[PDB]
């Protein structure tokens, strides 16, 4: 809420949803993502 | 600061305080005019400022100081609404209390009641404060020259003499003087005229500023009667101090 | 873990430094005391007292604490509200002890970067051991510690950390020749009073800024001493007159006698001066202007 | 909080923000006290005027309810006068019905008590400002003395006090309180406790002294028929308060 | 607190000494404590005498891991409190965080709290572990639970809670025999009178009790500590807590 | 001139992250000052605009 | 009295036997000229000026202010004799807080660590704190009682012929033919701040400009004060503090 | 006995004999021990007036003897203060006393700027007048002077009030 | 939150209102009522104590609503007073009406719907006190009650309510004997008051007691209140004091 972090949440999150995407839609190579809720992550992902 | 509370009369903030009650204590210095009421030996002056800006007006109308009853006359700093609503109050539970109990309304009764009503005011929050500094003058028909000024709030306290407007703390200190000076509690005239006379010289050293009849309006309440002096009543007496 | 020197060419170690340099500074301003006149020996003596059996003591002699069997004292917390004399007092005792205190404050511990904070806190501790005896004193402990705990933002948790810091040393593992921290506050509402706790910081002295005549008189000794007023202007007629007055109102009326002392082209304060002091810097009379309705 | 706008809902910590800030209120007023006796009941409190021109000679802050009971205040000085108004409307209701003359001191705490609940009991009406002490006499209880604070519970006492220098005050009661102690007694730690609350501007004529003694058939207003009691309340003088800070 | 010496032997000492009774009798292995309940209790102290005696590693992680940089960063050094663990193993990890953080982080979420949230998380999966266990015997200190966050909290990843109490008479009399002894012994024996007298309500006061008496005879200058110094002593302290609490029987419901 | 939204190059409040537009905040103030280099400011008027 | 003599001469003071009064609160309302009091005093030592808001300090940046005062004293030493002044005590004004939002804690921060640094711990040497404000109704009890300080100043409104010294010093700048009619203009310019008769000036002379003179006549002065009058109380509240 | 019905202002005085006691066999390390053990058991201070006149005047014999005579002076000033305002039944005999011991001090501080304030017509050489205070004062300047001739004329005759 | 008013539910469907009325009684002292065979024996503590407080003129925390029920009280007093007058109203209007004395399961039934009531409709508070009514009735002999803040009722042969709930409970519940002599009954009430008590010294002002018997003084529903000097004395048989 400072400083030393207010940019790496925000490159690193939307960095990943790209590449997955960006593969194709394969039913190849499957990602699990474990998550506590979806109150703890952006309200869309990547999207159904 | 503020959370809520101001909003509201029966919101207390940390420390207790009712804010709303003493922004009424902020809204009667609004119509800037300035009371004096004295007491000498047999009888209570009254004088407020006469504050006629405008010449679109008529300069007889205007006045704050209302005769509510026959022995009780009443000085209104504050709003013009609610100064016509709390005489209404005023004149309405004076004329009740004279057919209920038979017998007329001391200056006291009638300071002791307004304020209750406006409690109740400040208890239920449907009412609202009335803002409104009234002070009543009566020479009562048992404990003769009587001031009993009444706040916003609904305290009530007698006096020797008061100043109430936004320039009181002036006309505080020369009355102050006054009595400490001669070591009793009134002015020492039995003749109405010259207290009138004195109660205006000392207006005019509080305040610092020469008046004219178009900037005084004078309530004069004797024992068994109350009159409010007309323009040229008020002319005469300023005309003795000027030359005495 | 420690400081160490090497060389600029070779890249390797050569000689050894202490750990005492290169970090932050022992005592922020000169290591002996200012005043050398004193208004915590002429003023509050006897507060005082207590400050001095558990923080000089057992630094000069450990032979007395051996004599009981009991071991070093634990922590000094000075709270009253302020104009008691507390940040002198402490630094009065300090120089006559002759540790030389830390101070630093504790105002700056906080910084707008992350995880520096509670990283200077640890270096204070090791510190004051590097330099041991010597007494630890932190000047307020009125923003470390709290009212209520937050952390809705990171910025509330930064605050936290650095009062978790605090007690975690101030167990001590590593044991101390210090006294341990002493801490000012100026209320118990700006602590937490189920983390301090006795044990730990065990002395609390409340300074009284309600008095009487005898706490007053001492105040008014110490005045005597820099200024020794005429014989016949009376020092004693001050006294009696007062009922409730703190230390800094009583600093204040030499400050104002003998400024119109200046005024006047004079070299003698007199017992005139003292009244007109006496009046004034007292405040209030204000709560009677228009209230009257909470009575 | 979100429970201190609230007149209705408890918290989870219990009661209202609302009673705790009423309490407060109470503490901004002056101090009075009343100290029980063995053979009476000494009632004082402190006039501030703020104008020397200002004349609170005729304002009460002692008040007599009924002859047998009265009242102080510590808190907002309009709220005291319609909450007594009230008070004897309703103690002529509850006993001088029953009995046909005054209730006993029990009765009337009680009820006094009853209106500060219902100002409590309905949300958007606010409490009372006050908190009062009721100090009486009956015959089959003896002289007593409560508190009856704005929350709408009273508590029986020996000696309190409240206002602004209540906990100073209360601790002075304790120690020279004593099993027996006579009327001229307590007026005597009354004066010294009072003392306390201010200094170069007390003398006893701007301290309201009053009791509740012993009948007065003097103060009755009729004579002439032994087979009836005085009002064991009586309100003494400027002299006679006086007099006693003379002799201290 | 006897009860708390017990059991801190029970579950520390004995699967680390043979892990092969407590699988053949039971089944899984306990991952750890979480120690709570009032400060002053001498958790950490208790604790310290477990790590002495067990044979294992120290360290002790004092508060949050950020401050540490004098090479990486103190995000990481979590990651390597597994490699640590493991290589020094047989090891005891007193881990703190009081978290005086408090409740407010424990629903937090927002913030800069994701950094200290994640700090605690990651901890959690090296001890579990994916394959392989680096240490069992990962230990929690605390004040209370509710200022806990939830899945450190949530048991069967992290074992067994253990409360500690305010101490009782037969505590107090306990912890204030052991420290006498070093002291001086009162004639007549006034060892009995102070427990009675008052509980505390942590064992920092029982101690605090202690060092104020033995201070008491040292102004006056007497070797010896009697019967009088433990009077002033107990009074005190007592008089500390009797402030804070004093209006609740005057304006009050 | 005619500068525009002063509600970004000159805040008045610091609750905004500003270190650059910080420095343009103490340069609007030497304009000023450089438009009494004929005497007055009559020859180098300013104008300015700002939303809030 | 406070400031200037014992800077000047410490001399005086060491001969009275009493250590040199420091501090004076300020307070009045908005263009009541307290920026150019305080200024003026330390103009004739030729004493150092620094001015310093203490709301320029306050960041999201938590320490930022304790940072910022750290080394503004610091500084200050070498440019004594000189006065801080301290504009605004009234954004850092009130103790309670240390709770709730970062920005509450900050206002502790700043006033605890300045404590020290009047209390000469420290050493204010031939510096010398003054210290303006709006709201003294709203300030720090630590920093705002006796011994931080040596007199209170209240500044209220300018003064029924302390307004007509303010008209002297404008109506002296001005081309005029001489006027003699400030008499009633600051009676009609009741309630006003030297801020808004520095306005009458302008504007009186505005209208010169207008009409074609060079000369501010009687005519054009009446004008100004009607007119900044209405003005004055349409954008104001008429707000109220001491 | 009563150790277990301790808090009665009867025992504050017990405790204040200890240090008169104490005091006369001339050691004071069980004088100053005793005086704590009446201060803290009297907390009860709105007990009784002259219990608390008592109370000052013996930690002033004891601090005279720490030879603090700033702290002499306090507690000896808040001695007199009280049997001078409360009512003459014995009072003005330890009134006297008192007075003797506040000049007593503050000669020793040697100071006479203070000494002259002590003396006034007020109480000192009006409600009190005594062969003790004027035997005090001609010591005082005596001292003052550094005429050890002036103090040898001094207490010849005036040993009396001395001893 | 969803705490705003008694109308309005969480999505999990609890009301807060009710749950702080629950904890607004453990915020003032342990009561503690008995069932024995031979009487219900009721006690209660004090939360109150000044050195100068009296409370010898009166209960804070018992009232009889009736010559034969009575109640013991915990929560605000305030709240407490309107009710305990509402409940003996009503039981003198039964007597009125039918000539005989209130059913204990009527009058506990009465006041738990007027308390949900405030639930139910309006803007009006719910009221938090727990009463526990100890009473004897034809129906079922002696009968012990309390009634929740959550407006029903559960029948009893021992309920502690006020502070340390837990603690009261489980200690009463191990002495526990389904006989009981009301002597037991008593020396249990004092026992299990003391431990949950923080005042060391559990004295007779610190204390409220009556025994309520029908098997002393036949044919007669007789409920007393024990004095202070009755008190004083259990406490030395305890040895307490
Ligand atoms: N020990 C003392 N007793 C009496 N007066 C003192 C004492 N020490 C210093 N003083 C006087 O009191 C003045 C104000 O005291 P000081 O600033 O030391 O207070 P504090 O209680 O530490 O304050 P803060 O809460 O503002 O940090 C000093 O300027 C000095 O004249
Ligand atoms: N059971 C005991 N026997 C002896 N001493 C005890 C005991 N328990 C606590 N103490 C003493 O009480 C003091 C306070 O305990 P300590 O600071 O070690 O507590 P903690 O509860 O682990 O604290 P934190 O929450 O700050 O981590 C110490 O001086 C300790 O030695
Ligand atoms: N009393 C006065 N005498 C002269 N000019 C004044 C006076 N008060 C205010 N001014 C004018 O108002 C302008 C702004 O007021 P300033 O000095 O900044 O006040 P403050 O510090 O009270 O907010 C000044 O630059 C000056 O033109
Ligand atoms: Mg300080
Ligand atoms: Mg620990
Ligand atoms: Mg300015």
């Amino acid at each position: 809420s400072n400083s030393g972090g207010e940019r790496e949440i925000q490159r690193t999150m939307l960095e990943l949803l790209n590449q997955l995407d960006g593969f194709d839609d394969r039913g190849d190579v499957k990602v699990i993502m474990a998550t506590n809720k979806i109150e703890t992550l952006d309200p869309a992902l990547i999207r159904p | 600061s503020a959370a809520g509370y101001d909003r509201h009369i029966t919101i207390f903030s940390p420390e207790g305080r009712l804010y709303q009650v003493e922004y009424a204590f902020k809204a009667t210095n609004q119509t800037n005019i300035n009371s004096l009421a004295v007491r000498g030996k047999d009888c209570t002056v009254v004088i407020s400022q006469k504050k006629v800006p405008d010449k679109l007006l008529d300069p007889t109308t205007v006045s704050y100081i209302f005769c509510i009853s026959r022995t009780i006359g009443m000085v209104v700093n504050g709003p013009i609404p609610d100064a016509r609503n709390a005489a209404l109050r005023a004149k309405a539970e004076a004329a009740e209390f004279r057919y209920k109990y038979g017998y007329d309304m001391p200056c006291d009764v009638l300071a002791k009641r307004m304020a209750n009503l406006s409690q109740i005011y400040t208890q239920r929050a449907y009412m609202r404060p009335l803002g409104v500094i009234l002070t009543f003058v009566s020479v009562d028909e048992e404990l003769g020259p009587s001031i009993y000024k009444t706040d916003p709030a609904g305290y009530y306290v007698g006096y020797k003499a008061t100043a109430t407007g936004p320039k009181q703390q002036e006309i505080t200190t020369n009355l102050e003087n006054h009595f400490k000076k001669s070591k009793i509690d009134h002015i020492n005239e039995e003749s109405w005229e010259k207290v009138v006379e004195f109660a205006i010289t000392h207006m005019i050293d509080a305040l610092g500023t020469e008046f004219s009849k178009n900037d005084l309006e004078v309530g004069v309440a004797t024992k068994d009667k109350f009159f409010t002096l007309s323009a040229e009543n008020i002319e005469e007496r300023l005309v003795a101090i000027a030359e005495q | 873990s420690m400081s160490v020197a090497l060389h600029r060419h070779s890249n390797a170690l050569v000689d050894i430094l202490p750990p005492d340099s290169d970090s932050s500074i022992s005592v922020m301003g000169e290591n002996e005391k200012p005043d050398v006149t004193y208004a915590d020996v002429g003023g509050l003596d006897m507060q005082k007292q207590e400050i001095r059996e558990a923080v000089e003591l057992p630094l000069v002699q450990a032979d007395l604490y051996e004599q009981i069997g009991i071991d070093p004292p634990r922590g000094v917390l000075l709270y009253g509200p302020p104009g008691t004399g507390k940040t002198m007092l402490v630094k009065a005792v300090a120089n006559s002890t002759k540790a030389a205190f830390i101070r630093v404050n504790g105002s700056e511990f906080v910084h707008k970067y992350l995880g520096e904070g509670p990283r200077m806190v640890r270096d204070v501790f090791r510190l004051a051991r590097e330099n041991a005896p010597s007494i630890i004193f932190i000047d307020e402990v009125d923003s470390i510690a709290t009212k209520r705990f937050d952390a809705q933002t990171g910025s509330d948790r930064e605050v936290q950390r650095i009062l978790i810091e605090l007690l975690t040393q101030m167990d001590g593992f590593d044991q101390s020749t210090n006294v341990k921290v002493i801490m000012a506050t100026n209320r118990a509402d700006t602590l937490d009073p189920a983390l301090l706790r006795p044990g730990r910081l065990d002395r609390k002295i409340e300074f009284p800024s309600l008095r009487d005549r005898r706490e007053r008189r001492l105040i008014f000794g110490t005045i005597a001493s820099k200024m020794s007023l005429a014989p016949e202007a009376d020092l004693d007629s001050l006294i009696i007159r007062n009922d409730s007055l703190s230390g800094a109102v009583i600093a204040a009326i030499m400050q104002e006698a003998g400024l119109r002392a200046v005024r006047k082209n004079r070299y003698v304060i007199l017992q005139s001066d003292l009244e007109e002091a006496y009046a004034t810097q007292v405040k209030t009379d204000n709560t009677v202007d228009k209230f009257d309705f909470y009575k | 909080d979100r429970y201190s706008f609230s007149l209705t809902t408890f918290s989870p910590s219990g009661k209202l923000g609302q009673i705790d800030y009423a309490l407060t209120a109470v503490k901004q007023g002056v101090t009075s006290l009343g100290i029980k006796a063995t053979n009476g009941v000494v009632i004082a409190t402190e006039k501030k005027s703020s104008s020397p021109l200002a004349m609170s000679e005729t304002l009460s802050k002692v008040s007599l309810l009924t002859p047998d009971i009265g009242a102080v205040y510590s808190g907002m000085g309009p709220d005291y006068r319609v909450l007594v108004d009230k008070s004897r409307k309703v103690a002529h209701t509850s006993y001088k019905r029953i009995y046909g003359e005054y209730p006993p001191t029990k009765l009337l705490v009680s009820e006094v008590a009853k209106i500060m609940q219902e100002a409590t009991q309905s949300g958007g009406v606010r409490p009372f400002g006050v908190s009062l002490l009721i100090a009486g006499h009956d015959e089959f209880n003896g002289f007593s003395l409560y508190q009856v604070d704005p929350s709408g519970s009273y508590f029986p006492w020996k000696a309190t006090a409240i206002g602004k220098g209540s906990v100073a005050a209360k601790t002075f009661l304790e120690k020279r309180w004593n099993d027996e102690l006579e009327l001229e007694d307590a007026i005597h730690i009354a004066l010294l406790t009072l003392k306390e609350s201010v200094e170069g501007e007390f003398n006893g004529d701007t301290i309201e002294l009053a009791i509740i003694g012993d009948e007065n058939p003097d103060l009755l207003g009729y004579t002439g028929i032994p087979t009836d009691k005085g009002p064991r309340f009586r309100k003494l003088t400027s002299q006679e308060i006086n007099d006693r800070l003379e002799a201290l | 607190l006897t009860k708390q010496i017990k059991e801190i032997k029970e579950v520390i000492e004995l699967p680390v000494k043979h892990p092969e009774l407590f699988e053949s009798l039971g089944i899984a292995q306990p991952k750890g404590v979480i120690l709570y309940g009032p400060p002053g209790t001498g958790k950490t102290l208790l604790a310290r005498a477990v790590a002495h005696h067990t044979d294992c590693k120290f360290i002790r992680v004092s508060g949050a891991e950020l401050v540490q940089k004098y090479i990486g960063e103190g995000s990481r050094m979590v990651r390597e409190l597994f490699v640590m663990a493991r290589e020094h193993a047989p090891s005891i990890i007193f881990m703190d965080e009081i978290d005086s953080i408090g409740s407010t982080r424990v629903e937090g979420s927002g913030g800069g709290d994701s950094e200290v949230q994640r700090t605690m998380l990651e901890l959690l999966n090296q001890l579990d572990g994916f394959e392989t266990s680096k240490n069992i015997k990962i230990i929690m200190a605390t004040n209370r639970l509710d200022i806990l966050d939830p899945a450190l909290l949530r048991p069967g990843r992290i074992d067994r809670k253990i409360e500690f109490p305010p101490p009782s008479v037969a505590a107090r009399a306990e912890i204030l025999r052991i420290h006498s002894r070093k002291m001086n012994l009162t004639r007549g024996i006034n060892l009995r009178k102070v427990a009675e007298k008052m509980n505390g309500c942590s064992g920092a006061d029982v101690k605090g009790v202690c060092t104020e008496a033995g201070m008491y005879a040292l102004r006056e200058r007497r070797i010896h500590v009697t019967q009088e110094d433990f009077e002033l002593a107990v009074g005190k302290v007592m008089n500390k807590n009797q402030e804070t609490a004093i209006s609740v029987a005057k304006l009050f419901k | 001139i005619f500068i525009d939204e002063l509600d970004a190059i000159g805040t008045k409040r610091f609750d905004s992250e500003k270190s650059g537009d910080r420095e343009v905040q103490r340069t609007m103030l030497e304009l000023l000052n450089q438009l009494d280099g004929f005497s007055s400011d009559d020859r180098v008027k300013v104008l300015a605009a700002t939303n809030r | 009295e406070v400031i200037e003599l014992p800077l000047k001469n410490p001399e005086i003071f060491q001969r009275v036997g009493i250590k040199p009064p420091k501090g004076v609160l300020l307070y009045g309302p908005p263009g009541t000229g307290k920026t150019l009091l305080a200024k003026a005093v330390a103009a004739t030592i030729g004493a150092n000026f620094i001015f310093s808001p203490a709301s320029g300090i306050v960041d999201k940046y938590i320490g930022e202010s304790a940072r910022i005062i750290r080394e503004m004293f610091a500084y200050a030493k070498e440019h004594e004799p000189c006065i801080i002044f301290m504009d605004e005590v009234d954004a850092i004004g009130g103790r309670r807080f240390s709770e709730g939002t970062s920005a509450d804690r900050e206002i502790q921060r700043t006033l605890m660590e300045l404590l020290t640094q009047m209390d000469g711990f420290d050493n204010l040497g031939q510096t010398k704190i003054i210290m303006a404000t709006n709201r003294p109704d709203t300030l720090d009890p630590a920093l705002l009682r006796p011994g931080r300080l040596d007199r209170k100043v209240e500044i209220p409104l300018p003064n029924e012929a302390g307004r007509l010294e303010i008209f002297k010093i404008h109506t002296a700048k001005v081309k005029k033919t001489g006027e003699f009619d400030f008499e009633a203009a600051v009676k009609m310019s009741d309630g006003f701040n030297g801020a808004d008769i520095r306005n009458c000036a302008t504007e009186a002379g505005f209208f010169a400009i207008r009409d074609d003179r060079d000369h501010i006549n009687p005519d054009d002065l009446m004008k100004a004060v009607r007119k900044v009058a209405e003005v004055k109380k349409l954008e104001g509240t008429i707000e109220y503090q001491k | 006995e009563f150790k277990k019905l301790d808090d009665k202002p009867s025992l504050v005085d017990v405790h204040l004999l200890e240090s008169k006691v104490y005091h006369k066999l001339r050691n004071l390390a069980k004088s100053k021990a005793s005086l704590t053990a009446a201060r803290t058991a009297a907390n009860s201070i709105y007990c009784p007036t002259q219990t608390v006149a008592e109370l000052d005047l013996m930690s002033g014999i004891l601090h005279c003897e720490d030879k603090d005579y700033k702290t002499a002076f306090s507690y000896f000033f808040e001695s007199f203060e009280s049997y001078h305002n409360l009512t003459t039944h014995n009072s003005y005999e330890k009134a006297c006393q008192v007075l003797k011991y506040m000049l007593l001090s503050k000669i020793m501080l040697n100071l006479i700027d203070d000494v002259k304030n002590i003396l006034n017509a007020k109480y000192t050489k009006e409600t009190y007048q005594s062969r003790g205070i004027d035997a005090m004062k001609a010591v005082a300047e005596a001292y003052n002077n550094r005429s050890l001739l002036d103090f040898n004329t001094a207490l010849k005759q005036y040993e009396k009030e001395l001893m | 939150r969803y705490d705003s008013r008694t109308t309005i539910f969480s999505p999990e469907g609890r009301l807060y209102q009710v749950e702080y009325a629950l904890e607004s009684i453990s915020h003032a002292g342990t009561a503690i009522g008995i069932m024995a065979s031979d009487g219900i024996v009721l006690a209660a503590e004090r939360k109150v104590t000044s050195t100068l407080l009296e409370q010898d003129t009166s209960t804070e925390k018992l009232y009889k609503l009736n010559d034969k029920i009575a109640v013991a009280v915990a929560g605000l007093t305030a709240d407490a007073e309107i009710l305990i007058n509402t409940a003996r109203i009503h039981a003198q209007n039964y007597l009125k009406t039918y000539n005989e004395d209130i059913p204990v399961e009527i009058l506990v039934r009465r006041l738990s719907d007027i308390k949900q009531g405030y639930t139910q409709h309006g803007g009006l508070r719910p009221f938090g006190v727990s009463f526990i009514y100890a009473g004897y009735d034809d129906r079922y002999g002696y009968q012990l009650y309390t009634s929740n803040p959550s407006g029903n009722y559960t029948g009893w042969k021992a309920i502690s309510v006020g502070a340390n709930t837990s603690a009261a409970q489980t200690l009463l519940q191990m002495d526990y004997k389904d006989d009981m002599k009301v002597d037991d009954a008593i020396e249990l009430a004092l026992k299990t008051l003391s431990k949950t008590t923080d005042s060391s010294a559990l004295t007779y002002d610190r204390l409220e007691f009556a025994t309520i018997r029908k098997g002393a003084n036949d044919g007669e529903v007789y409920q007393k209140i024990f004095k202070p000097q009755e008190i004083k004395d259990i406490l030395v048989k305890t040895g307490i004091t």
